[PDB]
């Protein structure tokens, strides 16, 4: 009587979801071919022996969907959930949201309707995507629109891979990323800002690897999401549903852009020479060095923090360490929210994916913080945007596809308002 | 004769109720198969005993919490009224939207288990004031039952939001929105706070790993001791209504403090000795209780001391007079002999004497400020307010409630330092 | 027609009782029933696939012959 | 002496009667061959015991139904009066074209089986209200016998179509066509729905897969119970006409509601007791009655309660007075001691006590209102009407039929507001 | 005590009937040899061993009859129940309704009279004729009139194949179809409208068969008709009669054009991944894609849906699944039918035919819906007729066989009458 739909769109979303299903099918004893030698949340019974995951993979470039169909988990999924287009997205917006996305949106909605009726105790969605891409934003925006006007009450969990400050894999990413804010506010409830450069540095310093890759990226993201959903899936002294976030992390439904953090991210040899108690782990959690987004909260405040401690952890130690961390001077809360740390506990440790660089740990803490510093990120991005739209760069590739250009400034207007709203909640009253 | 029902709501209340039925079975000597090895239990075909309890919650997971634990086979499946969603820390869910879908059935089953008795001494609830499920469902249920049986009493062993160590963020809203009713339609709202429980478990027992099971064990033992002057004979017996008469001067100062004795670690248990002097000196201290309101910061409007075991009644009453005359300032003067005593003739299981202290003191007012103060700093900006605003609430329902809270605490002041 | 004849699968023998004690609710074996039913359907699907593979391979054989 | 004929009708009523003779042969202990192992059966040359009932229907296929299941070996092959074409799920079909053929034969065989009795108290029928054969041929046969046998009474166990669960699509028409005549020539329309039966199966017994056979078994239990104080000794015996007097206060306030107790699951039967207190509490329960009409949403003009077993009449009638005095709001006030008890010295097999409850209530009016609604729609568009016209019946009846329906419920409603 | 007669006139209906009798003989254990190594509804006994099926196979073109007169099943039928002519109708009407029909329809009448006096409890007819050919149209009309004036009282159910929306195998389809509408309205009490492009798309997306053919479509139609007559043939926990079909589905003498659907049409592979419960099957049985007439149920408004099940089913499952169905908002009914879902159960699972792309599965549903969307179909076809009649195209081919010209306009207004009705009933109060 518990379940979540895991919609994966775009390109980064689908690879992150591939690694996520790897981790899930692993920790539940499920074999990658589907059979089995606590899972009603993600995987469901398929009326013939094995189990199938609650997921749908939309994409237009058939390469990644083909790689999934010919990879290891070919027998895992349902040959309908893998919706493959006919061409590429070309890293623009109207070609995934106005002209072509209308070919696949209706089929996707029928498949999502099927998945919804095949479930009873729905609790939410989990969309993974980038926005610097062409279909991860466009088709994602259209899907968010159709769902918000179709289902309603069920809260969506966006996991968007934004553009990092310096590392760049596209030149037009600010344009289509701004083109997604006009629909991220309205239709989406929770948005976990994830960058890349921060996670690259994380893999560099802690995991000691000097040749990291997108696969390790996705492994870490999968770990974070599994630690997020452990409360639904498993035991725990203080369980926390997915309807707890809305009551604990959303002051006003127009400012809901959270950022993640995870611990302990340690290699093999760097755990031997340590202690790694709960106190040290909850100090390391808040360190902006190993935060999973590009932001320095020292130049911001914290509205709320949902911490989920999985593994053998006693509650009194959590309470004491929370008191200490809140008593520190350099980590300051807002005045209008004095009791900010929500905490939950699960009695299951991490389950390391085979072949990973991490180490088995008896404990782990996953923090999701609704903060006010993330706002500057948006501001920074606008900067980039302006320095292009001041000279009408690449506007032709969007106007060629019915996209009324007058939306652009509107977005850069609307997103701009967001900054003001943050400057409305940073007011020390 | 003088029966009691056991309503439990929310995760905290349900777990404490499980621990409390475990302790009651420990005392009356009932193994989990519900066989002997009428005030609380009830008979069933084959000499079986089923507790006159009732379990409710919005999230079904807590079932695998009460049935899995030991002594979980005593209850009856017909007494598990379990929804499917979980109010999710949102009070309005368990009081305006989801509440009114299970309140009908739970009221039906309460009426079923109530008419099945002849002398209904009163209800007693176990829940919290911070969690949405517990707060909302319990307060709506109290509303309905005090609209149903206005003659009986409703005790509530309801915990309060922890003063310092917070684990939720929507806490003060829930606390105020439940106090606004518990001030109106309750009789013995015994309040318990996790901070003082950790204080006891860390300073009176020198423990080193307190799990929620142990806090619940402590509060459940105190719960048993409160009313264990009724199940058993007594040189001077008592019951719930005697407390209700001797403990509330004005019809609204009905929020108590709870303390237990004796409590000892390994060492002190190997060294000290149990005599009425030591038990008294251990009971009337500050950090032997379950409320983060240092009683010296206030006075006791009144306070009952229930003793259990075979003692010398003259020693008990003489030491009551002695402790009243010694710390004369910490008590209140416009009620002479403001301390009350009661004695049962049978100790607990495995002991030879025990003491349960129940003090209606004017010191808890501090608490009803700090939590309230939190509200004042979280409502001036509508923080998280749109959730409750969306489920059908109105801003007045908040504001007046807060004022009511204020009114309540002010009452203490207004008639703490008064005399003639 | 012959309506009301199976109650897939039911019709116990003479034996019974007059009150209301046993109703064959859940059949006391519903779980093993579902498990065996699922196994049977999996066998069916395996056989159908094992046949369709050969029926398809016949086409490639015909194609090689035509070339 | 004191016999009963049991006419059938429609495949629904045929299956219900099959299961009823199942339960009866079980209680009286008759194996399916008719050997012992007058009220219901007849002696037969050689020592056989053949049940007295007449089976009528139009789809001869349904024959193979009753001839198939056990205890089908009982009915004499000469009573199987059937047709050839079938019901066709139409009223006028089975009541004006085909009914008008076989009804004479049915009357003659009923006359052959009737005078074989000496003192016949009454009838009882088994059928739906929308099923073509059942509804149509049953109301026609009731017309004939009530214009033939005025002294006796016409009990009728009609299974009403509750439009929540759908099986057919033109049911409301035939439902009205049966109601308009059964109110006119039948004294006890003890209606029964399927919604409440599936509900009782889902929760009160935790049954997962309730097939029609199971619900028919439960209705068979109720039908056996409704007349237990008649063929069995008892401290206060009842019949089919004490029912008729203690229950109906008017010519046309004679529509009923049914209930049975005690029904429990397996996991629940270990935790309860079996005493007249709990049997009564379970009897008046809304979720323990086989009529989709919330009793709390109305009142009881009167009610009868036949207990089977052996218990002190004092606890029975005292608890009757008590359960009346408690809920005197939901009991009519211009009728003193509206309830009536009866006791039988022998319970059914297996159990020790058994409560068969009947109620003439002003709440089942709702169970007709819904039908009216459907009619008022499907008649103004005159949908599905061209079948009901060119086959013998004209639209006229329909109009006036609905009229009477209003009046019927109207009368009920006024006594829900008649206070004096 | 009860049986059905099935006529297969034309070249379409006769192929459908070939596949249909194939499946029937397969399910009842009747080997193609007649002698086998509940069936009185279809097959009678010629006093010795072989069971003869009740049907007449009419066609003026003797090619397909010679396919069966010497094919695999020639041992089965009665050599008099295979009537063949010596020419064709050449797709025009009058030559199959005025000149050549005059000889053959009398012999057909005599043979049908014999088959009627042979059987005792005949309950209904089942004609099998496309309207595309001149045979199935003209012969269809003439035989329908002859039967409706000979027998009368007995119901009629024509599994008639119309021309698809866009594809066709004849260019004079709109003519020799409109002239059969007059016959279809009066004498043919009901009409189960079937098309091809719908089943084409079903095969192209559900069963993964990329290059379907007429034999696949015919196997599927055979399965549908077996599911229809299940309750009469086989056992049933809760049965329905072929008379009960009519009054549960004919609200008015002039709106009785019903479409159909069947489930689960799923290949072997995809069946490995399906819930297989009653919920999902009666959910997919409502999607537009698998409606066997290319119409848009999302647009119209249903009137009455009958549902013949088969395979092990608990009736409470049907009740709960129908609750979920009626809970779906996008589907809506007319005011005068609040109870539109008639059910019926049977305890014979589907039967597998060697070479049938249908995966063996216990549960199965078959829905037949009288709805008001079907009107658009008629209107659609109307358009074609317009762009012909303005130029009197091909008309002399009709007048050259004794058919007055004005018949075209008369049948046109006759079908405009239906386009008036089926969009007059679906109107509010
Ligand atoms: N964290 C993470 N990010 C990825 C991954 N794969 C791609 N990305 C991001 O995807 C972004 C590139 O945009 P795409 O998503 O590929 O573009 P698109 O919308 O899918 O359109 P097309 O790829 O042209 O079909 C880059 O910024 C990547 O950071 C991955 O495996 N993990
Ligand atoms: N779905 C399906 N359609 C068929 C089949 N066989 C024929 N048809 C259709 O039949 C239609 C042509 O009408 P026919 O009556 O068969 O043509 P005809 O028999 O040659 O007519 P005449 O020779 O002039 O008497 C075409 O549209 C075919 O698609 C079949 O097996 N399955
Ligand atoms: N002393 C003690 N406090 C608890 C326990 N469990 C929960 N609490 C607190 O009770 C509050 C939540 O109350 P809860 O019963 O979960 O209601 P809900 O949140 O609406 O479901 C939180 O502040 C918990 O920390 C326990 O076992 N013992
Ligand atoms: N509770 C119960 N209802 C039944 C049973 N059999 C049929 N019904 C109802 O009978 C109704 C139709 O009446 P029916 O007798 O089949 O029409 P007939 O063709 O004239 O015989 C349907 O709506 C069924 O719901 C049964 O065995 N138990
Ligand atoms: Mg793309
Ligand atoms: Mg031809």
């Amino acid at each position: 009587m518990r379940e979540v739909i895991s919609i994966h769109v775009g390109q980064g979303g689908i690879q992150v979801g591939n690694a996520c299903w790897e981790l899930f099918c692993l920790e539940h004893g499920i074999q990658p071919d589907g059979q089995m030698p606590a899972f009603n949340t993600f995987f469901s019974e398929t009326g013939a022996g094995k189990h199938v995951p609650r997921a749908v993979f939309l994409d237009l470039e058939p390469t990644v969907i083909d790689e999934v169909r010919t990879g290891t988990y070919r027998q895992l999924f349902h040959p309908e959930q893998l919706i493959s287009g006919k061409e590429d997205a070309a890293n623009n917006f109207a070609r995934g949201h106005y002209t072509i996305g209308k070919e696949i949106v209706d089929l996707c909605l029928d498949r999502i309707r099927k998945l919804a009726d095949n479930c009873t105790g729905l609790q939410g969605f989990l969309v993974f995507n980038s926005v610097g891409g062409g279909t991860g934003s466009g088709l994602g925006s259209l899907l968010l629109e159709r769902l918000s006007v179709d289902y309603g009450k069920k809260s969506k969990l966006g996991f968007t891979i934004y553009p990092s400050p310096q590392v760049s894999t596209a030149v037009v990413e600010p344009y289509n990323s701004i083109l997604s804010t006009h629909s991220l506010l309205e239709h989406t409830d929770v948005a976990v800002m994830l960058d890349n450069e921060a996670i690259y540095d994380i893999c560099r310093r802690n995991l000691d690897i000097e040749r990291p890759t997108y696969t390790n990226l996705n492994r870490l993201i999968a770990q974070v999401i599994s630690s997020l959903t452990a409360s639904l899936r498993f035991d725990g002294a203080l369980n926390v549903d997915i309807t707890e976030f809305q009551t604990n992390l959303v002051p006003y439904p127009r400012i809901h852009f959270m950022l993640s953090s995870y611990a302990p991210i340690i290699s093999a040899e760097k755990a031997y020479h340590e202690q790694l108690s709960v106190a040290e782990i909850t100090n390391s959690a808040f360190e902006p060095a190993n935060m999973m987004a590009k932001c320095d909260p020292r130049h911001g405040k914290y509205m709320a923090c949902s911490m989920m401690y999985r593994g053998d952890v006693v509650p009194k130690d959590v309470n004491a360490s929370i008191a200490t961390i809140k008593t520190k001077r350099t980590i300051q809360f807002v005045d209008w929210c004095p009791t900010g740390f929500k905490v939950g506990i699960n009695y299951q440790p991490p389950t390391v994916v085979p072949g990973g660089d991490l180490a088995k740990v008896m404990r782990a803490v996953c923090m999701i913080s609704n903060s006010t510093a993330i706002a500057e990120v948006f501001s920074r991005l606008d900067h980039k945007f302006d320095l292009m739209y001041a000279k009408r760069a690449f506007v032709h590739w969007y106007v060629g596809e019915g996209m009324e250009e007058g939306e652009f400034s509107e977005a850069r207007e609307d997103l701009a308002a967001l900054e003001k709203d943050y400057e409305e909640v940073g007011i020390e009253t | 004769m003088r029966e009691i029902v056991h309503i439990q709501g929310g995760q905290c209340g349900n777990q404490i109720g499980a621990k409390f039925w475990e302790v009651i079975s420990d005392e009356h000597g009932i193994d989990p198969t519900g066989t002997y090895h009428n005030v609380y239990y009830n008979e069933a075909t084959g000499g079986r005993y089923v507790p006159r309890a009732i379990l409710m919650d919005l999230e079904p997971g807590t079932m695998d919490s009460v049935r899995a634990g030991p002594f979980g086979q005593l209850f009856r499946p017909d007494n598990f009224v379990f929804g499917q969603t979980g109010a999710g820390n949102n009070w309005a869910k368990g009081h305006y939207t989801e509440g009114a879908e299970l309140i009908d059935s739970v009221l039906d089953v309460v009426r079923k288990e109530a008419e099945g008795c002849d002398c209904l001494q009163g209800f007693q609830i176990t829940h919290s004031l911070g969690g949405g499920t517990g707060s909302g469902m319990g307060t709506l249920l109290i509303s309905k039952v005090r609209e149903e049986y206005p003659d009986r009493i409703m005790e509530t062993f309801s915990v309060v939001p922890s003063p310092k160590v917070s684990d939720t963020v929507v806490e003060p809203y829930n606390a105020t929105l439940s106090v606004h009713q518990l001030v109106e339609n309750a009789d013995e709202c015994m309040v318990i706070d996790n901070e003082a429980l950790y204080d006891i478990c860390f300073r009176t027992l020198k423990l080193t790993t307190p799990t929620y099971g142990d806090l619940n064990h402590l509060v459940s033992a105190a719960m048993s001791g409160v009313t264990c002057c009724l199940r058993f004979p007594g040189q001077l017996n008592s019951d719930l209504r005697k407390l209700a008469v001797n403990l509330i001067p004005f019809p609204r100062l009905h929020f108590f403090m709870i303390g237990f004795a004796p409590l000892t670690s390994r060492g002190s248990q190997q060294y000290r000795a149990l005599t009425v002097p030591e038990l008294t000196q251990q009971m009337f201290d500050a950090k032997n209780m379950m409320c983060a309101a240092d009683p010296r910061h206030g006075r006791y409007l009144t306070a009952s001391a229930l003793f259990r075991g075979r003692m010398s009644t003259k020693e008990v009453d003489e030491q009551m007079l002695n402790v009243q005359n010694k710390n004369s300032s910490y008590f209140v003067e416009w009620i002479p002999n403001n301390i009350k005593s009661s004695i049962c003739d049978i100790p607990p299981k495995g002991l030879k004497m025990a003491v349960t202290f129940v003090g209606n003191s004017t010191a808890i007012q501090e608490m009803f400020k700090r939590v309230a103060e939190q509200f004042t700093a979280m409502f001036r900006r509508k923080a998280f307010l749109h959730w409750y605003t969306g489920e059908g609430m109105d801003e007045m329902e908040f504001t007046e409630a807060e004022s009511n809270m204020n009114d309540l605490v002010s009452e203490y002041q207004q008639y703490q330092d008064a005399t003639a | 027609k012959e309506s009301y004849f199976r109650e897939h699968p039911h019709w116990s023998d003479i034996n019974g009782c007059s009150g209301a004690k046993e109703f064959e609710g859940e059949d006391l074996a519903y779980d093993a029933r579902i498990k065996y039913q699922k196994e049977t359907q999996k066998q069916w699907i395996e056989q159908q696939i094992r046949e369709k593979k050969m029926r398809e391979e016949a086409e490639r054989n015909e194609e090689r012959a035509y070339a």
